[PDB]
Order: C-alpha cells, then structure tokens, then sequence
C-alpha cells in the first residue's frame, strides 16, 4: 500500500510540471529533485525486494520484469542528459504498477487480452502490414517531384499510418494523384482504394474479431459450465 | 426513379445479394427501438445546445451552416458530429469566452459568447453516449442478423 | 382517509383475433400512458420551436403547451401516488431510476412554470434550470417497454464499460503527463511564419486569409493572395496545447476521436521535432485501434 | 475644435487643430509629442517652433498615413468579400469592426499618447477591440497549421499584454 | 509451400537492386528515376521472416476450407459493397450536377479569375433565385467553368459523372470529406434532396454495409473455433 501511495504521490508531482515561463531552470527545479527522491526510493524498494526474494527468485515471478525494466529506465532517467527525454516514457509508466490496487480490475485486464499469443499476433501482423506498405509506398513514390509525403521513409510510415486511421487519407490521395500526374493516376488511384479498402475492412475487423474472441468465454469452459446445469 | 427502383428490384434475383439485403432490413428492424433511443438523446442535446449555445459568435466550424440557432440546425449539427465532422473545432468554437466575445449582464441570448465547461461537458458526454456506446450496439445487431 | 383512492388504482391499470398484433400493439400500454406519451410528444414538438429569438417565456404558445404538460403530468403523477403509494408499496411510484428521473422533471418544470424568469444570465442559474428542463423527452425512455428494454440491455454491462473507461483514462492520464513534461509551453510560436526568434514577433505583418481548399488556382502572374495586416503574436495552436494537465488531456481525448489528429500530428512536428512525432502515434495506435475497439468489444459482448 | 484636414505640409508648421486626411484623430501636437520618426528623429515638438525638419516630418507624417490608408483598404476589401458579415454576431457589427480596426491601424502606425479626449482607454486594448469586434477569418493553413488561431490575434502565451506607459489614446466606438 | 520459387525471385530482386545501386555509385541516373520501382519486390522478403510462424495446429484441409469460406463471405460482401455504391452513385449523377457555380463579384471577366475574385470564404449557390443559397448584393453565381477553371483544381470532388459519383461516394462512406460535401449540395441544390441523399449514404454504406464485413470477419473467427475445437 505505501508503495502504490508512493507511486501516486510521484506520478502526481510529475504531471503536476505546469508550463510557468521561460525564466525557469527546468534542470535543477524541485520537479527534478523530487523525481530524483522517488526514483531513489523504488531503486532502494527494487533491491530490497531482489534481497528479499533473491535475484533468481525475484527475476522469476514473470511479471516483475516489467518493475525492474521501470527501475532501469527510472535510473537512467534520473541524470540530467536523459532528462525529459524519450527515457521519461520509462517514468509515466510506473501507473502501471497501480493497477495492482483492484484484483477485479487485473483479472478484467487479462480476460479482454485473453490469451496473450493471439492478441500480440494480430498486433505484430498489424505492423509488419503497415511496414511493407509504407515501404512499397516509398519506393513508388520517392521519385516524385513535388510531393512531401513520400520522400524518406519516416514520412512514408506517417502517410500510411494517416490513410489507415482515415483522417484526410482523401487529402494525401489527391495529393499524390496531383503528383504523379494523369497516365499514372487512374494506377495510383486505384492502388490506393484498394489499400484503404483491406486497412478499413480487415485490420480494424480482426482487431474487434479478437477483442470478442478474448471476451468470448473458452468453449471447454462453456461445455463444462453447461454441464453444471 | 423507374429504372432506380428496377434496380433496386434486381437485388432479389441474386442469392446472396437476397440474403444480405433481408439481413439488413430486419437488422433495421431490430434496432428501430435503438435508433429510437438514440434520437431522443440526441433530440435533448438539441435543446440543450439551443439554450446554450444558440447566439455564439461564428468560429472556424461555426457558420450559418452548422450553428444551434434553431432546434433543426442543432439536430443537424449533432448528427454530423458523431457521423465524420470535426467536432472538436465546433466544442472550442462554443468555447469561444471574452474577450473573443461581448459578454452581456443580463441575458443569455445577447451575450455572443459560451459556456467554456458547459460546452466541454456537453460535447464530450455526448460523442462518448453515442460514437462510443450505442453504435456498438448497432454493430451487434448487424453481426447477430 | 381510504375511500376513492380505489377509484384511482382502478383507472391508472385500464388497457386494451385476425390482427392479434394489432391488438396486442393498441394494448401495450395503459391509457394513461398513453396519455402522457402523447403529452410529452406534444412538449417536445413545442420545444422544438424554442429558438433563442422565439423565447418560451415570452411566445404565448409555448408558455400554454408547457402549462399543459405540467399540468397533465402533476394530476397522472398525484393519482399514481394517491392510488400505489410512494415508497411502501414495492411496485410503488418511486421503484427505481425511472421513478425518480420522473419525480426530477417533474419539480424541474414545476420550478421552471411558476418562475417563468424575464432575464437569464449566460451561465446562471435559470440557464441551468433551462437546460434541465431540456432533459424532458427522456419519458419516452420510461413510458414505453421496447425502450426500458433496450436501456436495461445497455446498463447491464455497466461495470465492463467502467472498466474500460478506467484503463482508457490510464492511457490518457499517461500520455498527458509525458506531453505535459515534454512540451509545456513549446507548441506556441510566432503566427508569422518568416519569424522565427521570438524577440522578433512583433510589429504587424500581412496574413493571407483562407478561402478554399478544394481550389487550386495557380495563376497568379504578379498578384497576391487575399490577406491583410495583423499583429505579430507569440501564441498557442489555441485548439490544443500541453500547458497543464487538463489540456493535455483535453487534446488528447480530441485526438483519441480521429479528428483533426493531423493538424496536432504536425504541430508537434514542426514546432518540437521528427523524433516527438513516435509519441502521438503510439498513442493513437494504443487508443484508437484499442481502446475504442475494447469499447465496440465489451458492448458486443455483452449484447 | 473645427475640421482642418492637413492637405499642404508646405502651408504651415493652435498646434493641435490639424486632423489628418485618414486618420484624423491625430494633430500635428498629437505627433510631434512624442513620435520620433527615424528618418528625421528630431522632432520631438521642440524643433516645431524653429524648417526643413517640420516639411520632412510633415511629410513622413502623411506617408505613415497613406500606407495606413491602403492597409485599412485591404482590410476592408478583405471583409466586403465575406458573405456572413450579417450573421457572425448579434452585438458585433460590421461597420464596428471597420471602425475598431482602423483605430487599431492608426495606433500602430502612431504610437503616442492621445490628449482632449472625453474617454481616457488604453491604446493597445483597442487590439481587443478588433478581437471583440470583428469575426473570426479562418487564415491560410498551407505554409504551416495555425491550429485553431484567428487571423487577428493580440495575445500571447504567458503574456501580459496590458502594461506600464500604455499609451492611451482616444477612445471612439 | 513451393518456396523455393520465391526464394529464388527474392534473390533475383536482391540482384537488382544491387547492380541499380552501382548505377547509382556510377552516378550515371541522379536517382530521381522511375528505376527504384524495381526495389518495390524487395520489402515482400518481409514475409520470409514469418514463414514458421504461418503453420498452427490445424491441418492443412481446414485451413484452406476455412479460408475458402471466408473469401466466399468477402466476395459476397464486396459485390454488394459494390451493388450499393452503383446505387448510390446513381442517385448522386441525377440528383447533383457539377459543383461550380460560385458567389463571385459581380465585376469578373471569363479567364480572368482570381482569389480576390471568390467570396470569403469560397461558397457555391444556383443561379436559380430559390434554389440553394443567394448570392448576397455584390456578388452574382457563376458557372465559374467558362471562365477558364480546369478539372486537376477540381479534381474528382464532386459527382460529374457515374466514376466520379461512385468514387465521391466511396469517399463519403468512409466518414471522411462528406460533411464539407454536404454543405455544397446544400447550397448548389435543395436542401431536402441533400438532406435525405447525404443520411441514406451515411446510415447503410457508412454503418451497416462497413459493419458487415466486421461481422464476416467475426464469422471467420467462429468458424476458426470451431475447426479448433473440431480437430480432436
Ligand atoms: C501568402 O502567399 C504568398 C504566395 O505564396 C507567400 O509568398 C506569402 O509568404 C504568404 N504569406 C505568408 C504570411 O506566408
Ligand atoms: C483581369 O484583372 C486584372 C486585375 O484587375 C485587370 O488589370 C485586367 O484588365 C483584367 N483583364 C480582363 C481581360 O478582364
Ligand atoms: C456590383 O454590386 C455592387 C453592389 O451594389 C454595385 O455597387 C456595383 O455597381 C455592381 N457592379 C456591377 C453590376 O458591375
């Protein structure tokens, strides 16, 4: 309990950095200083716990790795040069331990993720999907002159990743098919219905698939309920 | 209109387009009661907005075409809304406060300007009623017919 | 003290084979349900007219068909009183949300009919009587069994969709400190767009205005784009910005919505950095292609 | 407190009876008072009374006016061409928003301190004028997204926009 | 599965980009050139990556049935995805013409148009005096085709003919682009017409037909549980 305490005392402060002025340190505020104390008192709760239930013991409850992976990018993160840096991502993480509070919360958690496998599946396919895409995108337009969207790759991903969330993806087609010109337009044209048709209509399906399927109770597990009856 | 309504005649001489046609007319069937529902929520947004927000200043979405002048222009306003429109413009047009606006001392109607959380609350609880609830159910009638 | 109060229990329970649907639609409710079925239909028609000009405290038809709904549903709710009871009686008035939804706008109209205020201030208290007042076609909800139904349906996954709310208010709460810490006070530059130093963002400078984008128009020999001549200002994108916490996080329920997440997408882009840009997409991928997904899930199932 | 519109800078060089053609709640002891022109910053009403310097002054004077006159031109041409100047806001009117604009012109143009006047504001709030006035313009998003910015905007994030030595000229509505 | 084919071509694209690539050492091609689209096979080496992980418990049979079934499913859909877009496009080409009329000011000469020329913000009306939005004193409609406006500024907004209607369509379905499309209509024609027209579309094509194929996706994923559990 005084650990989730502590963590919602620091994930509080730190939220609470409230943009003031440009006549600020920003570097040895008391923010810093306090990220610093409770950076130090998790470092100082991991070994302990690591002391408590042993180094193997501790690494093995296949769930704390998450903390200790924390503790690691709490300590990095703790010296000036990472500072409000992408390591931060490490830092607001930490909430993640409160949802240790409610166990009807947890098991809720691991009912809608269900089986783990299938969900990280979908996930991985999802983006290997949208890597290719955006690289056979890249390499079909890069040579387009006047046209912004597909000239590096990070670009690239971004075009892609706006069509499949369909905000404007009608501006970055028109776009490209003021681009490219007029022989090669009905080809782009259609190249890029069919992609916002398969991204529309199968990724977000199967992401609603398996979030059902998740939910869905096991069929063994129906069979022997129905038994029961 | 003739040839349009030929047309619609020759869904039915397909099998699959016959099946799918039926699956969707009794799955409107169905929800009937839930597009019901859902207009009367949004019918009491609609005067809610007209007393709230019924002489706000033109803003980037608001104009003589999506505004909550009148009960049918926020009806209107409000099926757009959940339906691919840039609601979150339209709630920070409503958000519009002085000295963007002349406020007024006496009555809301000659005010020109809007309720900052009024006008938070109300679209925020009404995109999450509606784009996030009850579309779902419809999604579930459609799967189950 | 008991005499009569048969008399209302008896007619608050009246009702009603070729056309047995028929007949079992004509007897689906009671008369006096559908009494105040068409009552509040007729008030929401009434209100349907309530435009800010055609102000109900002064249009001489709306103040009669507000008169007339008030008056309707004090007697229907009296003799329902009179005749089951209130609490006592377990199939009494008051049983449940619907009960006491009914018994809240009940005193609200009453409240709103024997005020009838003159002047009402922008965010005052009569606004809000005014606007709970606009609460009125919710009846319809309890007056009729399909939609009881359907809202008894929809609130038995209550918890789930609590839940859900809860995980997705961790993401949000999450990503709004790291774009706090990140970004506060970074997003606003100069409006013009040739300054860059802010020590330099002021005087006034020539904007052009916009007209359409869906034109076009390339020929442009020697003029120049419709415009005209504003001061310089070191502001905020004004529709989101990571100030505090609750901007953040504002913005990014905005952006969880799809909409307009490409203007904040490049803003971010442009006035922090390419590296920033992994923040936003991670959160609309964990939001939008999850979160609004565990929703559509959660409510499925429980369908 | 009769009209005298300055036509000649050669006519002459009391001091505060000279209403300029455009912005004509200025006088030459209204700029002299304060203004220094760059180009010939010495007149500081001091050297009035001797330029030369008064006709080149007067001059740059009538010029700062003119370029005020053909912003103001465009400004109102920009706002001819909106359709909805009937419809934007109940207590807002077009020819209010002209008004407050060309004031908001003339103080940038002429940043001193207006005196004989009946209503005593500060000068730079007549910006919030204009942002009280006027409706909002959707600017152009091509270069770079403004977000959600107007057109015209006169603060800042973090900025106080009122402060000391405010000029505070007239105030006409 | 017969990899040895795409292996062999994975090597074959790997041997083209490479010798591209010493062209462009050589220098000889500035790179802007449309040879790079010969590196378009190359990312679809990707998908040897995932060659293991493409083969679970379920024998080869039900697989292939179960992948039968559900592009049957799809198809089905997709033809009457496609049934109802004709459909819609249809009613767009006789119920809306080509969306040019514009308020202009009332000086303009044909081949002269200019930004300063549109209203702002740009609108649409009908030269008709009660049909759709008047032009306020000062600025006429015009066709603002005769005066020299080309169909690239245009672009395929609109519903000029049966492609364009059907690929406008498309792109209203998808919730995108169509509110801005509403309000034109509105002002080019009568309101009713737009009204009913734009709510058709939204309700079927943006909401039942798209939600159909979430629920013959959901179908797959039934029949995947059922071949599941149907193998032992
Ligand atoms: C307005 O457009 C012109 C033409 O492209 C451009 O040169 C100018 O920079 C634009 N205005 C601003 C403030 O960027
Ligand atoms: C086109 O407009 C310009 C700008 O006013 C004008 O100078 C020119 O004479 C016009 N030409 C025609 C043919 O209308
Ligand atoms: C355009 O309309 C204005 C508005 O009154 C008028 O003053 C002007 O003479 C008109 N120009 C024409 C008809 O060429």
């Amino acid at each position: 309990m005084f650990i989730l305490s502590m963590v919602t005392v620091d994930v509080i402060v730190a939220a609470s950095n409230y943009y003031k002025g440009e006549n600020f340190r920003r570097q040895y505020d008391e923010f810093y200083l306090a990220e610093v104390a409770f950076t130090v008192l998790f470092d100082l709760e991991a070994l302990l716990k690591i002391w408590c239930l042993g180094f193997t013991g501790y690494i093995s409850s296949s769930l704390h790795k998450f903390e200790l992976l924390l503790v690691i990018g709490t300590t990095l993160h703790v010296y000036p040069d990472l500072y409000h840096s992408q390591f931060t991502y490490f830092q607001v993480l930490r909430v993640v331990r409160l949802i240790k509070i409610s166990p009807a919360l947890e098991d809720f958690v691991y009912k809608i993720f269900g089986p783990g496998k299938k969900l990280g599946s979908l996930v991985v396919f999802t983006a290997s999907l949208l890597i290719v895409m955006s690289a056979i995108s890249l390499q079909m337009f890069c040579f387009v002159e006047e046209l912004d969207r597909f000239t590096t790759f990070p670009r690239a991903f971004m075009s892609m990743f706006q069509i499949l969330t369909q905000e404007g993806w009608v501006d970055v087609m028109d776009q490209t098919l003021n681009a490219v010109g007029h022989m090669w337009a009905p080809l782009v044209a259609i190249y890029f219905i069919l992609y916002h048709l398969f991204a529309t209509l199968i990724l977000l399906s199967l992401f609603v698939a398996v979030i059902l399927d998740n939910l869905e109770l096991d069929e063994d597990l129906k069979k022997l309920k129905q038994l029961k009856q | 209109c003739v040839i349009v309504f030929r047309f619609f005649s020759i869904c039915g001489k397909h099998v699959t387009l016959k099946m799918l046609l039926l699956t969707v007319v009794v799955s409107m069937y169905k929800s009937f009661f839930i597009i019901v529902g859902m207009f009367l929520l949004l019918l009491c947004y609609a005067f809610a907005g007209v007393v709230l927000f019924g002489t706000v200043k033109y803003g980037e979405n608001i104009n003589r075409h999506a505004n909550f002048s009148s009960a049918g222009k926020a009806i209107t306003v409000l099926f757009r809304i959940v339906t691919g429109e840039d609601w979150n413009k339209i709630m920070h047009d409503c958000m519009v406060q002085p000295p963007f606006c002349t406020p007024d001392e006496f009555t809301y109607w000659a005010t020109d300007c809007g309720n900052y959380a009024g006008a938070l609350m109300y679209f925020c609880s009404f995109y999450v009623i509606i784009a996030y609830i009850m579309l779902n159910l419809l999604v579930a009638i459609i799967v189950e017919n | 003290e008991h005499r009569f109060r048969n008399f209302c229990r008896v007619v608050v329970r009246a009702r009603f084979t070729k056309y047995h649907q028929l007949y079992d639609l004509l007897g689906l409710v009671t008369y006096l349900d559908w009494v105040m079925i068409t009552v509040t239909i007729c008030s929401c028609i009434s209100m349907m007219f309530e435009s800010p000009f055609r102000r109900v405290m002064h249009a001489p038809t709306l103040q009669i068909a507000e008169y007339v709904f008030v008056i309707f549903m004090s007697i229907e709710l009296n003799l329902k009183i009179m005749a089951d009871g209130l609490f006592f009686t377990p199939t009494a008035v008051i049983r449940d949300f619907g009960g006491v939804m009914d018994i809240f706008i009940y005193l609200v109209s009453l409240i709103f009919l024997c005020w009838m205020p003159q002047n009402v201030p922008a965010e005052s208290g009569a606004q809000l009587l005014m606007v709970l007042r606009c609460l009125r076609p919710l009846r319809i909800f309890k007056l009729v069994p399909q939609m009881r139904k359907v809202v008894r349906e929809l609130f038995s996954g209550f918890k789930e969709i609590f839940l859900v709310s809860i995980l997705l208010l961790t993401l949000m709460l999450v990503f709004a400190s790291f774009g706090v810490q990140l970004f506060a006070g970074k997003l606003a530059k100069c409006n013009d767009p040739n300054i860059i130093r802010r020590e330099d963002c002021n005087g006034i400078f020539r904007i052009n205005v916009s007209v359409s984008k869906n034109l076009n128009l390339k020929l442009r020999p020697g003029e120049k784009k419709p415009g005209f001549w504003v001061p310089r200002v070191w502001a905020n994108p004004r529709n989101f910005n990571f100030d505090n916490v609750g901007n953040a996080m504002l913005a990014l329920f905005e952006v969880l919505s799809l909409k307009g997440w490409v203007e904040v997408r490049d803003v971010i882009i442009h006035r922090v950095g390419p590296i920033h840009g992994i923040y936003i997409h991670v959160f609309v991928f964990l939001g939008c292609m999850i979160g609004l997904t565990l929703f559509v899930g959660v409510v499925i199932a429980n369908f | 407190g009769q009209c005298f519109t300055v036509e000649s800078a050669d006519a002459v060089c009391n001091l505060s009876d000279f209403y300029l053609s455009f912005c004509n709640s200025y006088t030459l002891w209204e700029l002299f008072s304060g203004l220094s022109s760059p180009s010939t910053l010495n007149c500081s009403l001091d050297v009035v009374l001797t330029m030369t310097t008064c006709r080149q002054c007067i001059e740059a004077y009538q010029d700062y006016d003119h370029h005020a006159q053909e912003k103001y031109e465009e400004f109102e041409s920009v706002l001819h061409k909106y359709l909805q100047s009937d419809e934007y806001s109940v207590k807002s009117c077009p020819e209010d928003c002209k008004i407050v604009y060309k004031a908001w012109l003339c103080s940038q143009y002429f940043e001193v301190t207006q005196f004989n006047c009946r209503k005593t504001i500060p000068c730079k709030q007549y910006c919030l004028e204009v942002q009280t006035r006027c409706p909002f313009i959707l600017p152009d998003n091509d270069e770079v997204i403004y977000g959600g910015l107007s057109s015209f905007i006169c603060t800042g994030l973090y900025e106080t926009f009122l402060t000391n030595d405010e000029p505070e000229c007239c105030d006409i509505r | 599965d017969r990899w040895c084919v795409f292996d062999g071509f994975m090597v074959f694209c790997l041997w083209v980009s490479l010798v591209l690539q010493v062209f462009e050492i050589a220098d000889i091609v500035d790179q802007m050139s449309p040879w790079g689209m010969l590196r378009i096979p190359r990312p679809l080496i990707m998908i040897r990556a995932f060659r293991i992980y493409f083969r679970f418990e379920l024998p080869r049979t039900r697989i292939t049935n179960i992948l039968k079934r559900s592009g049957e499913q799809i198809w089905s859909v997709s033809i009457f995805l496609l049934f109802f877009l004709l459909l819609y496009g249809i009613l767009g080409v006789q119920m809306f013409g080509t969306f040019t009329y514009h308020c202009v000011v009332n000086d303009t000469k044909p081949g002269n148009v200019t930004w300063n020329s549109l209203a702002i913000p740009d609108t649409h009306c009908s030269p008709e005096l009660e049909e759709g939005y008047q032009c306020p004193p000062g600025f006429k409609c015009m066709d603002l085709e005769d005066l020299g406006l080309s169909r690239q500024e245009l672009g395929y907004s609109g519903f000029n003919e049966i492609g364009t209607s059907i690929f406008t369509v498309y792109e209203a379905s998808s919730q995108e682009g169509w509110v801005f499309l509403m309000y034109r209509a509105i002002d080019s024609f009568p309101r009713w017409r737009s009204y009913f027209y734009f709510i058709t579309l939204i309700f079927f094509l943006a909401w039942l037909v798209k939600n159909v194929f979430i629920a013959v996706i959901i179908e797959t994923f039934a029949e995947i549980r059922v071949q599941f559990q149907q193998m032992w």
